[PDB]
This record gives C-alpha cells, sequence and structure tokens, in this order.
C-alpha cells in the first residue's frame, strides 16, 4: 500500500481490500513492513501493489470489491424508488467524490412535473464523471435475487424485481446495485470491466467514488434493523402452526 | 484440527511447486533446468488473466462493448457476407502464420 | 407531499426541501429576502431561566440544523481545565476528580473572560482576564456527637460528601471588582463531587477558562439544544363511536379529541404527540388517517446548563453562523 | 488577511471559472450545508455541494458549478451573503419576540 | 426571561482566540 | 492505501540518500528531527 | 463508584440528583420510575444514568486505611 | 481488435513464478474445507472420503 | 438410486443460472470459522448440482 | 462491568463495517467507557553472603537545587512518590546492587511506557525471611479510543472504527443521542435476536423505571415492554424516527433506538502498538529479539516467504530476509569453501 | 495583570504517621504490622479537567 499518516494508534485500510487480508476490524492485528531498499521498495509498489492484484491468481475473479455496507447502500441508491432532484444529487456527487471532481449532470429521467434524477443516474455519474473520463463500460449481469420476466420470450431485465443489469456507455439502463455486480468473485462486475477495459487506476478510481459515496450516504439516508423485521405476521403464526 | 492439518499441506504443495517458473521459451521448467509442461496448461494462457469461463475472452460482452463503443447511427450496415470477409481479413494472416 | 414530510409505516419519504431553482420548469424559490424575511416566523411557547421552546417556522432544515450544531458544539462556556491537587487523600483518583470538576458547570458568564492563547509560556498565559481560579478545600473529620446507630455518614462523619458549593472563586487582581457583583459559583451546587471518611482530605485549585464544546463536553453550555418537525396528523374519514376511542388511544391523551354530539375524533394538539406510528399498525384507520411532519416547521427546546440563558445561546449560535459566514466572505480566496 | 482559510483549488477548477473547488480550513458540515443550500437557492448554479475528505481533518471542499452567466467564485460571495441576510432576518424576528412576549 | 442581553453586552467570547 | 499512525512513522524509517534531487527536501526534514513526524530520526555520513 | 456528573447521552446533570433519588426511595417512598419522573429526568438516557448506577463508593470506603 | 488484444494480453508472462501460483491456489482452499466429510442429511450414499 | 427427495431445499439460484435456471438448492448449516464470524451455508444445485458455500 | 450505552442501530460514516463502532465524543468525554489500569512492580533489597544487601538510596540534584530529570518523581527515599506521574526513562524505584555481591553499582527501576503513569500506592514492607520488600503500583487513566473493543453480550464485540462529534450524531424529538453506532449488519447472520429483545426491553425498563429481566426460558415479554413502549409515546417496536446530525433531515428508515449494556474488552491498541527499526538483537543469531517489551520484530514466516515468492519479487525478499533482518559480511575462501 | 502556578510513612492497619530514620526498622512502632505505605507526596500535581 501507499502509506497515509493519520493520528490515532491504528492500521486503517478500506474495507474493499478487507477481504484479501481475511479481516473484519474485530479487533484483528495486522503487521506492516516497511522496505528498505529502491529496488524492494518498487518490486513491492508494481508486483504486490492493491491495485495491480484486485483480482485473485487461483481463478481470476475479482476479490477486492465492496463489502456489506457499500452493497447495501448501492442497492439502496440504485433501488428503483430512488429519485434525487439536483441538489440533493449534487451532493450525493460531492461526497462520492472529494468534491474536486467535475460532473457533467446529465437530463433528468423525469422532466414533468419534476427534474427527478434515478439512483442509477447516479451510479452511472459514479462510473462515468464527465466526458473527459474515458470509462466508457458496456455490461450485461444477473443480479443474485433475479425473478424471470413475466414470460419465457421476454428478454432477461423485464425481470419482475430490478433483477438484470445492463450498462451501456457507463449508462446503468436497468438493475440494482447488487453484490453480484459489485461484490467479489463475479466476472460481470462492473470493477472487473473496468479493470480489464481500462486499468487497475480507473477500477481503483471508482472503487473509491463508491466508498466514498456509500459512506457518507448510508447514514444520512438512515437504514436500521430491528424487532419487527423479525416479528412474524400474526397469519404466519397460524399457518406455521397448522403446517 | 483443520487448521494445522491443512497447513502443512500448503507448505508440502509448496515445497514440491517451489521452483516452478515459466521460461522465456514459454516453457515450464524446475531449477535444475528440466521441463515439467511445454506449455503451462497446453494453453500458455495466465489463470489470471481469463475473461470467460476459463477462456481469455468474453465474446459476448467483448461484441456488445464494441458495438456500443463505434456505434454510430450513420454507418452503413455490412452484409453478412461482408463482414465474414472482414473477419476473415483480420484472422487468416495470424492463421496462416502458424 | 409538498412539504410535509411523509410518516409511513415502514419508511419516512420526503425529507428533502425541493424549494431552490431548478426542482422543476417553474425555476422559483430563487432566494430573496423579503420573501423569506417575510415567510419567516419565531414562535417562543415558553421562556425559563434555564428553558427555552420556540419554533422556527419557515425555514430551512440546513440552516435550523447550522444553529443546533453551533449550539451545541460552537458556543463558548467556562469550564474547569487544569486541577492542581495539593492534596487527595481520598479514594477517587486525582484524575477522575479532575474530570467530575471539570464536568461540573459554572455560572460565569462569557464575554466577561478572553480566549486563552496557547502560543505563550505557562508561566504568562493564565491572566485575570483569561482564567477562574477556584479552590476546593474539604477535610472530613468523624463528628463526636454522632447519635447512636446513626449510620447516615452526614450525621456520623463532618464533611464526608463534597459537593459543587464546596468550590469557591478565588478573584484574582480585576476579577475581585468585574465578578464582584457575580462571584463565579457553580450553576448546580448539589453535584455530589467526592464522598470521603475521616482522615481523608481534597485540597485543590482549578483553572476554569473559555472553551467550545466540540474540543470537550464540559465546555458545551446546553444539557441538549435540539428540534422537531412539527407533527401533523390528517384525519382523512370521519371516525366515531367506539372506533374513536381506539383511534385516540393511539396517540398521547391529549393529541386528538372526542367531539360531543358530532361523535367524531378529531385533533385536538398535534404538537403534544410523539410520532410513534401507533394508528398505523390497526389496518382499521388506514384509510382514515395520514401522519406527518411539516418540514420547515421547526420545534427548538433548549436547555442551558446554567451558564448563560437558552436565548442567549440561540442567539449566539445565529451570530455565529453569520459570523464565520462573514468571514469567509471577508476572506480572500488563495489559489 | 487570512489567507489560508479559503483556497481555490486549481487543479479542480476549470477555464474561465464557472466550476470551482474551495478547500475552507476549520469549517464542517454546520457551514457546508447552510451555505449549499443557499448556493443551490442560485438560479445559475447548477452544481453545489461539500464533503469533508476525512473526519481527521478540519477541511472542507465545497464544489461550484455554475452556467455561463457567472462564476463559482462570484456564486461563492453571493452564497455566503445571502447567509448572511438570512442570518439578519433570524436575529430581528428572534429579538422582537423576545422582547415582546 | 423576556429580556434581551446581547444588545447591552459586548460578546468578546465570540471573537476567534 | 493504508492509513499509518504518526507514532509508529516516526519510528519506521526509510534511508533516503541525499541526490541533488532531494536535497533541501533532507535539509528540512533533518532540521525537523526525530520529533516532529516530517522529519528524520538518523543521518549517516558519506565517508562515516 | 460515585454518580457520574452529566449523563453520557445529553449532558444532562445528573450527580446532584443522586441523593434526592435516594431521599425520595427511602422518606416517603415512591416508586422508581416516579422518582426519576419527580426529578425532571425526562430521557432515557438521564434515566439510565441514575437507574442503573451502583454505588461502589460507599463499599470502597469501607477500607478507608488512613482512619 | 479487442479480442486479439485479451488474447495476447492472456498469455503466461515469463518468469511468473507459476508453481508457488499454482501451490497457493491448491492449498489456499484447501483451508476452508473440513477434514471431516460432511454431507446432505438424507443422501445415504456411500462414505467415500 | 438416491434420496434427495429427503434433503432440506431453499431458493437460492445458483452461480451457474446461465446453464441451468436453478432456484432451489439442497443446503445444511456450519459454523466452519470462530464462534464470533456468523455460520456457513453449503448449497447444491437440484438442477445442475454445482455445489458452493455462501457464508 | 459495562454500562448501558445508548444504541442506535444504523449504517452511519461508513466507520462501521465489519464488527467495527462509531462511539460518541461527548460521550467518551462524560466519562462513558473511561476506565483504568494498575500495574505493580515488585523488588526485594536482597541480603547476600558477604553481610551486603540492596539499598533505595538516590535522587541527586543538580546545581541549581532541584533534582535530575530521571529522579523528578522520586522522593529522598529513593521509591516514587504517591501521586506523581512518570514518564517513559523516569525511575520509581532507585534501587542499587553491590560490585562485589561497599561499592553499589545502579540497577534502578525504570519506567518503560508510551503513557505516563501515575505513582498510587507504594508499599514498603518485609518478606517472612527479613528481606526488604517493596511493591510500586502504577495507576493510568485510558480515555476509549480508536482500536478499543467493545463487546454487548451477544457475542458482538469490534473495535471504535471512529468517535464522531456528539452534533453529527443522529438525534430523537427529545436531543437524546447514540453513545454507541453499531451497524444493522451484524444482525441477520449472527442470528441475535436476543440482543434485539434486550435494547427493547432496556428501553422499556428505563422508560418504567425497573430493571428488566432476560432470564433464559423467560424473562420480561416482548408484548409487555411493547405496552409500557406505546403507553409512554414511543413505537412499540423500538424503532424511533431519528434525525440527522449532519443534514438536520428526517432519516428515510426508522432506526432502532435504545440501550444496550455494553462492555468494554481488555484489549486496548494501546498494549498492542509496537513499532520496531532497529534495536536489540539475539546474541546467537544477531536477529531482531521476539518480544514486545524486548523491541522485537515481526516474525516474516515461511507463509509469508511463499507469498512473496508467489509474487515474484526477489529484491524484496533479498531485502526483508538478509539486509533488513541478518546481513553478515563473511571471508570465503575461493580454494576451499570455508 | 496574570497568574502563577497555583518522609512521612503510614501503617496499613493502624493508620499512624511513620517516620523511619536512617535503618531503623520496617515494622510499624504502634502496633506489630509489617506493612507501611507512602503517604501522598506533599508536592503539586497537575491534571487536565478532561
Ligand atoms: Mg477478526
Ligand atoms: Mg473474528
Ligand atoms: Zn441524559
Ligand atoms: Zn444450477
Ligand atoms: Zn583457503
Ligand atoms: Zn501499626
Amino acid at each position: 500500500h501507499y502509506a497515509k499518516i493519520r493520528p490515532w494508534r491504528t492500521f486503517r485500510l478500506n474495507e474493499c481490500v478487507c477481504t484479501p487480508y481475511n479481516a473484519d476490524f474485530d479487533g484483528d492485528e495486522m503487521n506492516l513492513h516497511v522496505p528498505q531498499t529502491e529496488e524492494a521498495r518498487a518490486e513491492a509498489i508494481n508486483l504486490m501493489g492493491v491495485k495491480n492484484n484486485l483480482l485473485t491468481p487461483k481463478s481470476g475473479e475479482p476479490i477486492i470489491a465492496a463489502t456489506q455496507d457499500f452493497i447495501t447502500g448501492s442497492y439502496l441508491i440504485s433501488h428503483k424508488d430512488s429519485f434525487y432532484d439536483r441538489a440533493t444529487l449534487t451532493q450525493l456527487l460531492s461526497m462520492m467524490s472529494d468534491g474536486i471532481e467535475h460532473f457533467d449532470i446529465p437530463p433528468p429521467a423525469i422532466m414533468k412535473p419534476y427534474y427527478l434524477w434515478t439512483g442509477k443516474q447516479v451510479f452511472s455519474l459514479l462510473i462515468k464523471p464527465n466526458h473527459n473520463s474515458p470509462v466508457v463500460i458496456n455490461l450485461d449481469a444477473k443480479n443474485k435475487v433475479f425473478v424471470p420476466p413475466k414470460s419465457k420470450s421476454l428478454p432477461n431485465e423485464m425481470s419482475q424485481n430490478d433483477g438484470f443489469v445492463i450498462i451501456r456507455g457507463s449508462q446503468i439502463l436497468s438493475g440494482v446495485m447488487d453484490k453480484s455486480v459489485l461484490g467479489d468473485g463475479k466476472k460481470h462486475s462492473v470493477f472487473y470491466t473496468i479493470l480489464r477495459d481500462y486499468g487497475p487506476q480507473e477500477a481503483a478510481n471508482a472503487m473509491n467514488r463508491m466508498a466514498k459515496l456509500c459512506a457518507r450516504f448510508l447514514g444520512n439516508r438512515g437504514f436500521s434493523i430491528g424487532i419487527n423485521d423479525v416479528t412474524p405476521a400474526d397469519d404466519l403464526k397460524q399457518k406455521k402452526e397448522e403446517l | 484440527v483443520k487448521t494445522a492439518e491443512t497447513g502443512y499441506m500448503s507448505r508440502r504443495l509448496m515445497k514440491s511447486l517451489e521452483d516452478l517458473s515459466c521460461q522465456y521459451d514459454n516453457t515450464v521448467r524446475t531449477s535444475a533446468n528440466g521441463i515439467v509442461q511445454f506449455t503451462y496448461g497446453g494453453d500458455g494462457l495466465d489463470p489470471l488473466e481469463m475473461e470467460g469461463n476459463a477462456q481469455p475472452v468474453n465474446f459476448n460482452r467483448s461484441w456488445d462493448h464494441a458495438y456500443n463503443i463505434t456505434f454510430n447511427n450513420q454507418d452503413k450496415g455490412l452484409l453478412p457476407y461482408a463482414i465474414m470477409e472482414t473477419a476473415n481479413e483480420i484472422l487468416g494472416p495470424l492463421e496462416e502464420r502458424l | 407531499m409538498s412539504n410535509i414530510v411523509g410518516i409511513e409505516y415502514n419508511r419516512v419519504t420526503n425529507t428533502t426541501s425541493t424549494d431552490f431553482p431548478g426542482f422543476s420548469k417553474d425555476a422559483e424559490n430563487e432566494w430573496n429576502v423579503e420573501k423569506f424575511k417575510k415567510d419567516f416566523e419565531v414562535n417562543i411557547s415558553s421562556l425559563d431561566a434555564r428553558e427555552a421552546n420556540f419554533d422556527l417556522i419557515n425555514i430551512d432544515t440546513s440552516i435550523a440544523n447550522a444553529f443546533r450544531r453551533i449550539m451545541i458544539s460552537e458556543v463558548p462556556s467556562v469550564a474547569a481545565e487544569y486541577v492542581y491537587f495539593f492534596n487527595n487523600t481520598s479514594v477517587i483518583q486525582d484524575e477522575v476528580l479532575a474530570h467530575r470538576i471539570g464536568l461540573v458547570p459554572l455560572k460565569v458568564d462569557p464575554d466577561m473572560l478572553t480566549w486563552v492563547d496557547s502560543n505563550l509560556p505557562d508561566d504568562e498565559k493564565f491572566t485575570d482576564e483569561n482564567t477562574i481560579v477556584l479552590s476546593l478545600n474539604v477535610k472530613c473529620t468523624r463528628n463526636p456527637d454522632a447519635p447512636k446507630g446513626s449510620t447516615d455518614p452526614k450525621e456520623l462523619y463532618n464533611n464526608a460528601h463534597v459537593y459543587a458549593r464546596d468550590l469557591k472563586f478565588e478573584p484574582q487582581g480585576r476579577q475581585s471588582t468585574t465578578f464582584a457583583d457575580c462571584p463565579v459559583v457553580p450553576a448546580d451546587p448539589d453535584i455530589l463531587l467526592a464522598k470521603l471518611r475521616p482522615g481523608q482530605e481534597i485540597s485543590l485549585k482549578a483553572h476554569c477558562i473559555l472553551g467550545i464544546g466540540g474540543d470537550h463536553a464540559k465546555f458545551s453550555p446546553v444539557s441538549t439544544a435540539s428540534y422537531r418537525l412539527l407533527p401533523q396528523i390528517n384525519i382523512l374519514q370521519p371516525i366515531k363511536g367506539e372506533s374513536a376511542r381506539r383511534f385516540q388511544k393511539c396517540f398521547p391523551p391529549g393529541v386528538i379529541g372526542i367531539d360531543e354530539g358530532s361523535d367524531e375524533a378529531y385533533v385536538k394538539d398535534a404538537r403534544k404527540d410523539t410520532v410513534s406510528r401507533e394508528v398505523l399498525r390497526y389496518e382499521e384507520f388506514a384509510d382514515k388517517v395520514k401522519l406527518g411532519r411539516v418540514r420547515n416547521h421547526f420545534i427548538f427546546n433548549v436547555e442551558s446548563a446554567g451558564a448563560m440563558t437558552p436565548e442567549e445561546i440561540f442567539f449566539k449560535s445565529v451570530r455565529i453562523l453569520k459570523n464565520k459566514a462573514e468571514y469567509l466572505k471577508n476572506c480572500p480566496i488563495t489559489q | 488577511p487570512d489567507r489560508e482559510k479559503i483556497k481555490l483549488l486549481t487543479q479542480a477548477t476549470s477555464e474561465d471559472g464557472t466550476s470551482a473547488s474551495f478547500q475552507i480550513v476549520e469549517e464542517d458540515h454546520t457551514l457546508g450545508n447552510a451555505l449549499r443550500y443557499v448556493i443551490m437557492k442560485n438560479p445559475d448554479v447548477e452544481f453545489c455541494g461539500y464533503s469533508i475528505p476525512h473526519p481527521s481533518e478540519n477541511l472542507l471542499n465545497i464544489r461550484i458549478q455554475t452556467y455561463g452567466e457567472t462564476t463559482a467564485v462570484d456564486a461563492l460571495q453571493k452564497g455566503l451573503k445571502d447567509l448572511m441576510d438570512l442570518c439578519d432576518v433570524v436575529e430581528s424576528k428572534f429579538t422582537e419576540k423576545i422582547k415582546s412576549m | 426571561v423576556s429580556r434581551d442581553t446581547w444588545n447591552t453586552k459586548n460578546m468578546r467570547s465570540l471573537e476567534p482566540p | 492505501e493504508v492509513a499509518v499512525p504518526d507514532r509508529v512513522a516516526k519510528v519506521l524509517t526509510y534511508p533516503e540518500k541525499v541526490t541533488r534531487y532531494n536535497r533541501h527536501k533532507l535539509q528540512e526534514l533533518i532540521v525537523n528531527g526525530p520529533n516532529v513526524h516530517p522529519g528524520a530520526n538518523y543521518l549517516l555520513k558519506r565517508n562515516e | 463508584m460515585i454518580v457520574p456528573v452529566r449523563c453520557f447521552s445529553c449532558g444532562k446533570v445528573v450527580g446532584d440528583k443522586w441523593e434526592s433519588y435516594l431521599n425520595l426511595l427511602q422518606e416517603d417512598e415512591l416508586d422508581e420510575g416516579t422518582a426519576l419522573s419527580r426529578l425532571g429526568l425526562k430521557r432515557y438516557c438521564c434515566r439510565r444514568m441514575i437507574l442503573t448506577h451502583v454505588d461502589l463508593i460507599e463499599k470502597f470506603l469501607r477500607y478507608n486505611p488512613l482512619e | 481488435e479487442i479480442a486479439l488484444f485479451k488474447y495476447r494480453k492472456a498469455r503466461l508472462e515469463p518468469g511468473t513464478a507459476i508453481g508457488a501460483i499454482g501451490a497457493q491456489s491448491i492449498g489456499e482452499p484447501g483451508t476452508q474445507m473440513t477434514l471431516k466429510t460432511f454431507h446432505f442429511a438424507g443422501v445415504a450414499s456411500m462414505n467415500v472420503t | 438410486g438416491g434420496g434427495w427427495d429427503n434433503v432440506d431445499q431453499t431458493k437460492t439460484q445458483c452461480p451457474n443460472y446461465d446453464t441451468c435456471g436453478g432456484e432451489s438448492a439442497y443446503f445444511f448449516q456450519l459454523q466452519i470459522r470462530s464462534a464470533d464470524e456468523p455460520m456457513t451455508t453449503f448449497y447444491k444445485c437440484v438442477n445442475c448440482g454445482h455445489r458452493w458455500k455462501e457464508n | 462491568a459495562g454500562q448501558n450505552a445508548t444504541v442506535a442501530v444504523m449504517s452511519y460514516s461508513g466507520y462501521d463495517i465489519e464488527d467495527a463502532l462509531v462511539l460518541n465524543k461527548s460521550s467518551i468525554d462524560r466519562g462513558f467507557g473511561r476506565c483504568e489500569t494498575r500495574r505493580k512492580t515488585t523488588t526485594v533489597l536482597k541480603r547476600y553472603a558477604n553481610h551486603t544487601q540492596d539499598i533505595i538510596g538516590g535522587m541527586r540534584v543538580d546545581e541549581n537545587g532541584d533534582p535530575i530529570w530521571q529522579h523528578q518523581s522520586l522522593g529522598p527515599d529513593g521509591l516514587g512518590e504517591v501521586g506523581m506521574k512518570v514518564q517513559s526513562g523516569q525511575i520509581y524505584i532507585n534501587k542499587s546492587v553491590p560490585t562485589n555481591s561497599t561499592q553499589y553499582r545502579e540497577a534502578p527501576v525504570i519506567y518503560r511506557g508510551p503513557e505516563p503513569s501515575h505513582i498510587d500506592q507504594v508499599m514498603m514492607s518485609v518478606s517472612d525471611n527479613d528481606q526488604a520488600l517493596i511493591k510500586v503500583l502504577l495507576r493510568q487513566n485510558r480515555r476509549p479510543e480508536l482500536g478499543d473493543k467493545f463487546s454487548s453480550r451477544h457475542g458482538q464485540k469490534g473495535v471504535c472504527g471512529i468517535i464522531v462529534k456528539q452534533e453529527d450524531m443522529p438525534f430523537n424529538d427529545q436531543g437524546i443521542v447514540p453513545d454507541i453506532i453499531m451497524n444493522p449488519h451484524g444482525f441477520p447472520s449472527r442470528m441475535t435476536v436476543g440482543k434485539m429483545i434486550e435494547l427493547i426491553s432496556g428501553k422499556a425498563g428505563v422508560l418504567n423505571g425497573t430493571l428488566e429481566y432476560g432470564t433464559c426460558f423467560g424473562g420480561s415479554k416482548l408484548e409487555d415492554m411493547s405496552k409500557i413502549l406505546v403507553d409512554q409515546g414511543f413505537n412499540y417496536s423500538g424503532k424511533d424516527m431519528l434525525y440527522s446530525g449532519i443534514t438536520g433531515e428526517c432519516l428515510q428508515a426508522y432506526i432502532f433506538f435504545g440501550p444496550i449494556y455494553y462492555q468494554k474488552l481488555k484489549h486496548m491498541v494501546l498494549d498492542k502498538m509496537h513499532a520496531r527499526a532497529r534495536g536489540p538483537r539475539a546474541v546467537l543469531t544477531r536477529q531482531p529479539t521476539e518480544g514486545r517489551s524486548r523491541d522485537g520484530g515481526l516474525r516474516l514466516g515461511e507463509m509469508e516467504r511463499d507469498c512473496v515468492i508467489a509474487y515474484g519479487a526477489s529484491q524484496l525478499l533479498l531485502e526483508r530476509l538478509m539486509i533488513s533482518s541478518d546481513a553478515f559480511e563473511v571471508d570465503v575462501c575461493d580454494k576451499c569453501g570455508l | 495583570x496574570x497568574x502563577x502556578x497555583x518522609l512521612k510513612y503510614i501503617c496499613a492497619e493502624c493508620s499512624s504517621k511513620l517516620s523511619l530514620s536512617r535503618t531503623d526498622a520496617v515494622r510499624c512502632k504502634d502496633c506489630g504490622h509489617r506493612i507501611l505505605l507512602k503517604a501522598r507526596t506533599k508536592r503539586l500535581v497537575q491534571f487536565e479537567a478532561r
């Protein structure tokens, strides 16, 4: 990695790179080594660098990708019920970047009665913030929960849920931002495609953008679990008892 | 029990394949310069670089990406035979190279 | 929708402002005073020496939250910062006693102290314009006239309980005259600082300086400064007879009332309402009631720790926001 | 003359203004969100938004993008002045009500 | 209550340290 | 990237050789010294 | 050990209410809930600060070594 | 062009520690599987290790 | 033969959904981690027999 | 052993992924999670065969009359002053050992601690064999910081990922603010419904003025706790509507809000942070020592060697295993390989 | 103006003030207790009230 000097007493790392280490911030301790020679340092950062090792050599599937809360926040943003006005969208993009990235705001998905952008447009801007960025991604993927379309003849993106992801020209056209699309082990991942098509730096930039956006967005959006999410319905009690 | 039992297994496997490296003539050789594989996997292909199901190229995604990158509503679609002539004009020099 | 925050059984909707140009083709709601100046209203429900309840009406969530954050973490207050132990023979560790003394709020008004500059030597850093000195000298001695079987330590021993009142103001130079009418005293004097047994003594003085709640919580001047959106209850269809009583039991007792003769249920006071969505779990008022919250109607409740009045805290907060805006405007932008 | 308070981030600034990132030290969500709201109430602004890059740094990058009419610096100054006017109005109303009661 | 204190009193504490 | 504590950044050092390209930087680090983080703990002279 | 000066969550002073709460429990006995509501502890954080406190200092003072 | 470029890039590079990579690729999945053979309850098939 | 009719199924689509459209998968849960990580669930597609562990 | 933290079960700040916790600054300021450690050091002034024994004299001064810094908290007795602080390098027991064990060589007890302690108890006594016995208790207050481990009686442990200001924390209608924010992702897979029931029962208990019971196969029924919650104006399921501390808006989801008992665990990051550049080496092997108290190094085992080989980094192998561990310039004869 | 700054032994059981002279004893002089504790230091100890 590249060192970043911080005030506290812990080794901090991006949660995206926890999977290759198998770390889970439960008291885990990791060893840091500082190479002392120029050749060793160059070899370390060029062969063992995080950007150069986003795929496991055992199968080639991506291994550095979104963790739990990042996946949940991405899904909640890309959820079909998510609509954002101009101010909310620009604040989302500023949180996605550090406030130091230019964004070309696309025309809103809804133009009347209000100018509303969907969360899929937010993630399309996450992939390709502006016209200067070269990342043009074309992708077809199945989300892990994909209920098929109402007819056998209908194409896969007509799924009753947003279970099929279509990306054309870095524009997300259908599907939610799932684990199968942003997580590890899938060779149809957005970050896997960005990597294989435009470089580890572009893939890492997309990953950082997504991580910052999710970290700043989930807290303000609100996502919680309680007893009511596990409490059975009253009809379920009777059904279960008879069954 | 698995911890230690599997720990030696990994080290033992490494001890056997510790000095196996791809050479510059595309052969896998021991540290004694003896041939184990004349070509890695009979393919010469790195498993880290396969985009398909254990294949180097995902043809469907590649075709979709190429069509989108090169898309232009003002462009004459080739006849079905002409697509084949372009394909055989690009591939086929490479084919008789072998 | 339209300025009402939707309160549903599983989610909250319409939490964003949508009052800017660019929200729709009608590029309205562009900023201008004489429009905000005419719309904005303040309604002071109550005012006490330590608690204020007032309403900010037709103001934005961002501005109201800026006020709340400044009240909590940016309005300065005076608290003990350095405790110098001459002798601590009690059972409580010195660091623990120092923490508790720092957590004691002092009834010393700010703007009568100057901010301490840390770029100067300790021997020149603390001045009379800069620091309040409070001494605590308490010594526990067994009460010889203790009544028979008087287990209570108050009668068994003398000075067995140290209180915040035991802290005494030590006026330094001008302080003797400037704080003559207002000697620095603990806002809460019954705070149990420590408990001692015979033979234990506590001798210390504390240097109390201005500070910022964002730096340490001891400098925060509000026990809690917070707001809530004004609840809105809409009864879409008439509810009457006994379903009306069942509806009334889903809210705090004085929220909705029962009409006489009409017998229908009506909203009597939505301000008294805690939004528990108890009515939203009963599938018989599902089509009859709509729960909401006015997005731009804020019910501020400011409870001061004791140093200043809550109205003064709120005005200091709005002044702090204005002053940082002014300082940023006057600052020249460096490339 | 405080030259270290607000800085123009030149790498994230377009040509002929209309797009700029300003780094403001010793500021946080309090000023950031109010400033973003006020600036977004400016009809020339097409993009406003702040980010606190790291909780360990007292820092605030605020991104302003406008249309071709005005510049991001102009929009930022206007937003700061408009926040000043907002606070003036709130102060006047609060003082009047506290006096009246 | 219901009396101003900010108008009469110079807010020294609100200066930047 | 990894976020490294300044406390361990002040002990874990890199032995940077002085060239024509970094001499001013290393002079600033030496002046800073071993107690302020953008500093240096040891100096090894060329002929020593 | 001893009652904390402030509630951990709100910062409301609860260290000046411990003895009053004890006296409400003993003299003119009340329920703990109504004794907490009588002192002004409305928020459940300030309520738990007093309800869950364990006064260990009175037990530590039984071993006072400088009698 | 894309397909030929990808096929060329997929070739194993000389000097690769391919033996070590294979050893770890066969051994890392070997630390996640139980030494006791765990079967689906109801198969009643032969107990091959 | 086989008695797979008596094995607990569940509603999970296999990773090889493009080849076989299997909505069900035999499962059994084991805690093969430390007691602070959650349990591990092993799967077997009813349409292809492909095994995988979702943890 | 613990505290009833105000807990909001929500995703927040992104620093709470994978068991990581969000801790309220200003709850830590007010004493939440504030602990301390007391360490004892025992020394014996042993008598020897030559009618000689250790003594504890010391505290030399400078030419201005003050003691030297190494003895700044030492007292005339030569044993650390009770109540004074000791930093790293200072002496709290100035023992000297005879050179012929007339002349005493200095063997003082030196405080080696990254953070200062405070002497809170010096016990001067004698063992059963007329041998002087000295015990010094070193107390050290500890603020909860980044990386400190907390647990919640349900196997849900995790370190402090971030400490955030109170105003940035979400708040409810009464301004109640959480001391701890814990990720909702820890619940579904661990399946700790007992923790949710504990939160609800604790909320109902604080609102009712009574401690509740969570006994095994028993305890306070959930319907009773929900009835208490509804009677006091809260949701039956313990899910209150909060406002964002940084935007001020209503959170679009209701947040599981209530008290949960949280225990601070003995594994603090202050005792785990270790770093070595160069220092003590094994005499036999000339390699870095193998203990944190001995300024030890971190062992790069056969597994890490295997990983670095699989990367193909020969120079990194050389630097980590030869240059930075044990590099010896040997003389080898070309004629005889000796 | 400004502002400036700001060998007794104890028996474990009898709580008596002791003064151990140069190499005299380690016993308590009032009872037979063999455990003595240093009293608190007489000089200033400063803490941050945080
Ligand atoms: Mg772990
Ligand atoms: Mg673990
Ligand atoms: Zn409280
Ligand atoms: Zn299948
Ligand atoms: Zn020879
Ligand atoms: Zn005695």
